[PDB]
C-alpha cells in the first residue's frame, strides 16, 4: 500500500526513479516499535510449555535450513523482499542495520 | 551422627573383617577428580592399604552420570565401598535405587562416604542403614532440633505438631552450599588416633589443608594452629627431610621465578595497586627504588639473586610495606628439603599440582573431554612421588604459562567493562577473544572467576553480590556457566564472620530447570557449574532475574 502511495504521489507531481524513492519513511518507526515488542514476547515466552506449540517450526519437502530464532528469518524474508527495488537500495540497507541492530548482531554476519 | 570422631578407628576395623582377604578384591575406592583434598585423602589411604596387604582398586570419576553408571557395573562381591569427596548432600539411596530388604541377610555391603560439604542430606543418615558417613562434630550440636521433627514425622487438632515440622524442614533446607572441613584433616585424626603417623602423612596433610587458602580462609585459619602443634611435636646428609616453619608471602613462585614477576602477578598485590593500567606499574617501581633492590637485580632468577639481599629480604619487606599497605602479605608457611635438591613451599606446590590438572598430556567430545580430565588426574597422582621430579618442574612452567594466560585475558575484561552491573548479580560473558579454548577447564574458570572477584572486591563498591561468568566452546555451541560468591577483603577481622557466605546458585538452576524445559545438563559434582545452550542462556537468565534468590 505505502509503494502505491508514493507511485501515485510521485505521478501526480507531473537508475534511480522517484516513483518509489522514499517509501519506508511511512512505516520505519511503527516497524521499529513492533520488532522491539516482538522480540521481547519471544524472549519472555519462548521456553514455556504450554507456549511451545506456536514456536513449533514447520517441515515441509525440499527444506534443508536448520535455524532456531524465528524472528530473525521474519525479519530476514521481510528484508530480502525490500532488497529487491534495485534502485533503493542504500534505504533498504540502512534500514536492515537498525533492524538487525535490535538483536545482538552485526552487518555482515553470515546468521544474517 | 553415624559415625562420630571417636568411632573411626571402630568403623574401620569392621572394612578389614569385610575386605582383608587372599585373592580377592573387597574394596573400591572412587574420588571426587578435579579436588586436591580428594587427591590427598586418597594418597594416604591407599598407603595405608599398602601397609598391610589389603588389595584394592582406584578409579577416578567425573560426573554422577558415570557414578551411577560404575555403580551399576559392580558385582556383590565388593564387601566395602569408599566414595570420597562428594554424595553428602543428595539421598544415594534415591539415586540408586537401593533396596534394604535386598541387602538384610543385616549389612550385605557397606558403602562408606566421606565428604566435606556442610549442608548435606538428613534423610541420609536418619533414614537409610546401609549408607554410613564419617561426621565432623556437625549432626551432635547442629542438628539438635531437625532430628526431632524428621523422628515424629518419619484428633483433628493434631495437624498443628505436621505443620511444625513440615515448617523446621523447610526452614533447615533452603540453605546454600558450604565446606567447613577437611578430608585430608579427618584421615589425619584417625590416623594419631590409630598411630601410624609419619613424615609422608604429615606433608599430606598439610598439602590438603593448604589447598583451601585461597576460597575458605577461615577454615584454613581455624585448622593451623592443630598443624603448628602437630609439626612441634614430630650436618646437611645427603639423606636429610627437614620441614620447618619459615616466613611466606602471598607471592606467585617465589623461590622459582624472578622477585618482580612474583610481584607482578601476586593476586593481592594485583588487587591493591591496579596493575592492569599504568598507574600500577608507576607504584610497582616506587616501590622497588624506595625498598632499594636495583630493576636489572630484581629481574633475576632467585637461585642467583644476591645473597645479603635474599637474607635482608624480611627487614627489607617489613619497613617498606607499610605505606603501600600490603602488610598482609607476610604470614608463616611450611618449608620441604630434601637432601641437595632444594626448597619448595607448600602453596608453590599445590599451584604447581593444580596447573598439572589443568593441563597436561557433542557427546563423543564431552566423553573424550572427561577422559583427557582423568588422564590428567592419574598424572597429577603419579607426580606426588619424591622419585619424580621432571613431572613437577614442568607443573611449574605451566603454572606460569597459565597465570600468564589468566593475566592477559583479565586485564582485556577489565578494559572492555564487560561486567554488567544488574540490580541483584554482576554478570560477564566472554563472547569473543583469543585462547577461549583453555576455558573449557571448570578449574581454570574458576581461578579466573577467584581473580575477578577479588579485583572487584578490593574496591570501594559497598555492595556483596554474587557473580556469574560464561565461556564459549565453539564446537559443541554451548555456555559454560559458573556462579561465584561474593569474598570479604583478606584483611578482615573476626567479627563480621558469623557465617561464611553461602551459595545460592545450584538452588536457582535446579529449580529453574525443574519449572522450565531448558536445555541444560547438570551433571558436574560442583552443584554451581552448568552446561547451557547459546540459544537457551538469555531467556534462562531472565527467568533467573525473576525468580527469588
Amino acid at each position: 500500500d505505502s509503494m502505491l502511495k508514493t507511485k501515485q504521489s510521485y505521478l501526480k507531481l507531473n537508475s534511480v526513479e522517484n516513483s518509489l524513492n522514499g517509501f519506508s519513511h511511512l512505516f520505519s518507526k511503527p516497524l521499529m516499535k513492533r520488532v522491539k515488542k516482538l522480540f521481547k514476547n519471544q524472549q519472555e515466552f519462548i521456553l514455556d510449555p504450554q507456549y511451545e506449540a506456536d514456536y513449533v517450526i514447520p517441515v515441509l519437502p525440499g527444506s534443508h535450513l536448520n535455524v532456531k530464532n524465528p524472528l530473525l528469518e521474519l525479519v530476514k524474508s521481510l528484508c530480502h523482499v525490500m532488497l529487491l527495488s534495485k534502485s533503493t537500495i542504500l534505504e533498504i540497507r540502512t534500514l536492515r542495520k537498525e533492524l538487525l541492530k535490535i538483536f545482538e548482531l552485526r552487518e555482515f554476519a553470515k546468521v544474517a | 551422627m553415624y559415625y562420630g570422631i571417636s568411632q573411626f578407628s571402630e568403623a574401620y576395623n569392621k572394612i578389614l573383617r569385610n575386605s582383608s582377604s587372599h585373592s580377592s578384591c573387597q574394596l573400591v575406592i572412587f574420588v571426587s577428580c578435579l579436588n586436591i583434598d580428594a587427591l590427598c585423602a586418597t594418597k594416604m589411604l591407599s598407603l595405608l592399604f599398602k601397609k598391610q596387604l589389603v588389595q584394592s582398586q582406584i578409579v577416578p570419576i567425573f560426573g554422577y552420570s558415570e557414578l551411577r553408571r560404575h555403580y551399576s557395573q559392580l558385582d556383590d562381591n565388593i564387601n566395602s565401598l569408599l566414595l570420597v569427596g562428594f554424595g553428602g548432600v543428595i539421598d544415594l539411596e534415591a539415586f540408586l535405587e537401593i533396596d534394604p530388604q535386598e541387602y538384610v541377610i543385616s549389612f550385605r555391603r557397606d558403602i562408606y562416604v566421606l565428604d566435606a560439604h556442610r549442608p548435606w542430606n538428613l534423610d541420609n543418615i536418619f533414614g537409610s542403614q546401609i549408607i554410613q558417613c564419617f561426621d565432623d562434630g556437625t549432626v551432635d550440636d547442629t542438628l539438635g532440633e531437625q532430628k526431632e521433627a524428621y523422628y515424629k514425622l518419619l484428633r483433628k487438632q493434631r495437624k498443628k505438631q505436621i505443620h511444625e515440622y513440615e515448617g523446621v524442614l523447610e526452614e533447615y533446607y533452603s540453605q546454600g552450599t558450604t565446606v567447613v572441613n577437611s578430608i585430608s584433616a579427618q584421615i589425619y585424626s584417625l590416623l594419631s588416633a590409630i598411630g601410624e603417623t609419619n613424615l609422608s602423612n604429615l606433608w599430606l596433610n598439610i598439602l590438603g589443608t593448604t589447598s583451601l587458602d585461597i576460597a575458605y580462609a577461615q577454615v584454613y585459619n581455624r585448622l593451623y594452629p592443630l598443624l603448628q602443634d602437630e609439626v612441634k611435636r614430630l650436618v646437611k646428609t645427603p639423606d636429610t627431610l627437614t620441614l620447618n616453619i619459615q616466613p611466606d608471602y602471598y607471592l606467585f613462585l617465589l623461590r622459582h621465578s624472578s622477585l618482580y614477576d612474583s610481584f607482578y602477578y601476586s593476586n593481592y598485590v594485583n588487587a591493591k595497586l591496579s596493575l592492569w593500567n599504568e598507574n600500577g606499574k608507576k607504584r610497582l617501581h616506587k616501590m622497588f627504588a624506595r625498598m632499594g633492590i636495583p630493576l636489572s637485580t630484581a629481574q633475576e632468577t632467585w637461585l642467583y639473586m644476591d645473597h645479603s639481599i635474599k637474607r635482608e629480604l624480611g627487614i627489607i619487606f617489613d619497613k617498606n610495606l607499610d605505606r603501600y599497605g600490603l602488610q598482609d602479605i607476610i604470614r608463616d608457611g611450611f618449608v620441604r628439603t630434601l637432601g641437595y635438591r632444594g626448597s619448595i613451599s607448600a602453596s608453590e606446590f599445590v599451584e604447581a599440582l593444580t596447573a598439572l590438572l589443568e593441563v597436561g598430556n557433542s557427546a563423543q567430545k564431552l566423553t573424550n573431554l572427561r577422559k583427557r580430565w582423568v588422564s590428567n588426574f592419574w598424572l597429577s597422582w603419579d607426580a606426588l612421588d619424591d622419585r619424580k621430579v621432571e613431572l613437577l618442574n614442568r607443573g611449574i612452567q605451566l603454572a606460569q604459562d597459565l597465570q600468564r594466560a589468566i593475566f592477559n585475558t583479565g586485564v582485556a575484561i577489565l578494559e572492555k567493562k564487560l561486567i554488567k552491573h544488574l540490580r541483584i548479580y554482576r554478570l560477564c560473558v566472554l563472547q569473543d577473544g583469543p585462547d577461549l579454548d583453555l576455558y573449557r577447564n571448570p578449574l581454570t574458570l574458576l581461578r579466573l572467576g577467584n581473580w575477578l572477584i577479588e579485583c572487584c572486591a578490593e574496591s570501594e563498591d559497598k555492595q556483596l553480590l554474587p557473580m556469574v561468568l560464561a565461556s564459549i566452546d565453539e564446537n559443541t555451541d554451548t555456555y559454560l556457566v559458573a556462579g561465584l560468591t561474593p569474598r570479604y577483603p583478606r584483611g578482615l577481622d573476626t567479627i563480621h564472620t558469623k557465617k561464611p557466605i553461602l551459595n545460592n546458585f545450584s538452588m536457582a538452576f535446579q529449580q529453574i530447570t525443574a519449572e522450565t524445559d531448558a536445555k541444560v545438563r547438570i551433571d558436574n559434582f560442583e552443584s554451581s557449574i552448568i552446561e547451557i545452550r547459546r540459544e537457551d542462556l538469555s531467556p534462562f537468565l531472565e527467568k533467573l532475574t525473576l525468580s527469588g534468590l
